[PDB]
């Protein structure tokens, strides 16, 4: 099948938008908690910093999500 | 304010609500369901959200009854929790969680 | 099999059927499999942190530039649009199964280090035509040097009988000068 | 022998993926090379428990799983615990996997 280069470099370059190295984003927020997507180099207890600074240490470090 | 929300799933107390991509209520936050009673007048069921359940989907709490909602309505975000009116005008007047006068007597400051 | 994709490739081969577009259908999903053996467009379909309206204009550019009919790009539509994106792999290996179950063309696969001709491969096909009740049957070999006297044949559902002619012998007379 | 990464970690528990053909039988030990705070390289050990299938193992670690991040290399050995076994173990402390704390000197 044919990939052509616009829609190869549309999404390259989203994916670049979306998985920066250092970050990631917000799934789900229940009642204290977080399911962050990527984060695939973080270390299970090591603390993170959502926008607006509310901090959190993550624990359910998950294949698709981390908690 | 100024968004509209889709009941998607009403199961019991609890509702799922989807919202527009961007527009995002905060935890909570109270909605405020433009439904129905059974005369088809304009009734509201105030709604308390407590969870964001992801891919742009919520789970939220009705204040009041349930009876009466279906999979298709619509719901407006106030962006605020719920307000309770407050000091002296609040002196001898039944109250409820919606901040209405319960007892037979007029409106309130 | 009744898993959580098999019902989706069974609904899009009843319609291949009804329509009557099934061995295009099998070219379509061949060009989708060779589409998603790749990880960066895959990945792109798959996590949930994209939004949908790029996805739209995105599956609508591939539609455009490889020319397909909306008889397929509707399943590819309903399955973003019903969350089961993350398993089009899935669904696409085994809708050529279900492809060759509605239209009785059986995979056989044998294995050994067979330098075979016609001969072997037509009169085993014929035999488990006449055994397996093959509309056409169709043939696959794999060239493994491990196996020394004989075969081994695999085919059913799964590939689930098996009747192999290189190392029962052996491992039947191993087992026996003890038994 | 085969070199395997890390799925997911949940406390102690693990999920270490695999080549396709190649795992590591029930309860056999996992080394996985980590870092310390400071990023100083250590080692945590693990044990197959289960094997969940699809090329993914659990494993429940020995150590603390603080230092192994996810994606980390895991390396398998194969064979069960190993522990040394001897007239050096007489007199010495030991840890859960043989290696001594009396810190009068290492094994033998």
């Amino acid at each position: 099948d044919e990939i052509s280069k616009i829609i190869r470099e549309r999404i390259e370059g989203y994916n670049r938008e979306v998985k920066v190295v250092n970050t990631g984003t917000v799934l789900q927020v229940g009642d204290g908690i977080a399911r962050i997507h990527g984060l695939d180099e973080v270390m299970a207890g090591e603390l993170v910093e959502f926008e607006e600074g509310t901090i959190g240490i993550a624990l359910n470090l998950e294949s698709n999500n981390v908690g | 304010k100024k968004n509209l929300g889709r009941i998607a799933q009403i199961i019991g107390p609890v509702l799922d609500v989807a919202f527009p991509p961007g527009k995002m209520p905060n935890i909570y936050n109270a909605l405020i369901v433009k439904g129905r009673d059974t005369a088809g007048q304009p009734m509201n069921v105030t709604c308390e959200v407590q969870q964001l359940l992801g891919n742009n989907r919520v789970r939220a709490v009705a204040m009041s009854a349930t009876d009466g909602l279906t999979r298709g309505m619509e719901v407006i975000d106030t962006g605020a929790p719920l307000s309770v009116p407050v000091g002296g005008a609040t002196l001898g007047r039944i109250f409820n969680v919606l901040g209405e006068p319960v007892d037979n007597l007029g409106p309130v400051d | 099999v009744d898993s959580t994709a098999s019902r989706y490739a069974s609904a899009l081969a009843d319609v291949a059927d009804v329509t009557g577009t099934l061995e295009a259908t099998n070219s379509d999903v061949e060009k989708l499999i060779r589409i998603f053996s790749e990880e960066p467009v895959y990945y792109f379909f798959a996590n949930p942190v994209i939004s949908i309206d790029n996805k739209r204009s995105v599956l609508d550019e591939i539609i455009t530039t490889s020319g397909l009919q909306p008889h397929t790009a509707n399943f590819i539509n309903i399955l973003i649009d019903s969350e089961r994106i993350n398993l089009v792999k899935e669904i696409l290996n085994e809708f050529e199964d279900v492809f060759n179950k509605i239209t009785g063309t059986e995979v056989a696969v044998v294995t050994s280090v067979v330098k075979l001709e016609n001969d072997h491969l037509a009169q085993i096909a014929k035999g488990v035509q006449k055994i397996t009740g093959a509309k056409n049957v169709r043939i696959k070999t794999v060239i493994d040097p491990s196996l020394v006297a004989g075969f081994t044949i695999r085919y059913g559902n799964e590939g689930s009988k098996l009747v192999d002619m290189s190392v029962k012998k052996q491992l039947e007379e191993i087992a026996a000068q003890l038994e």
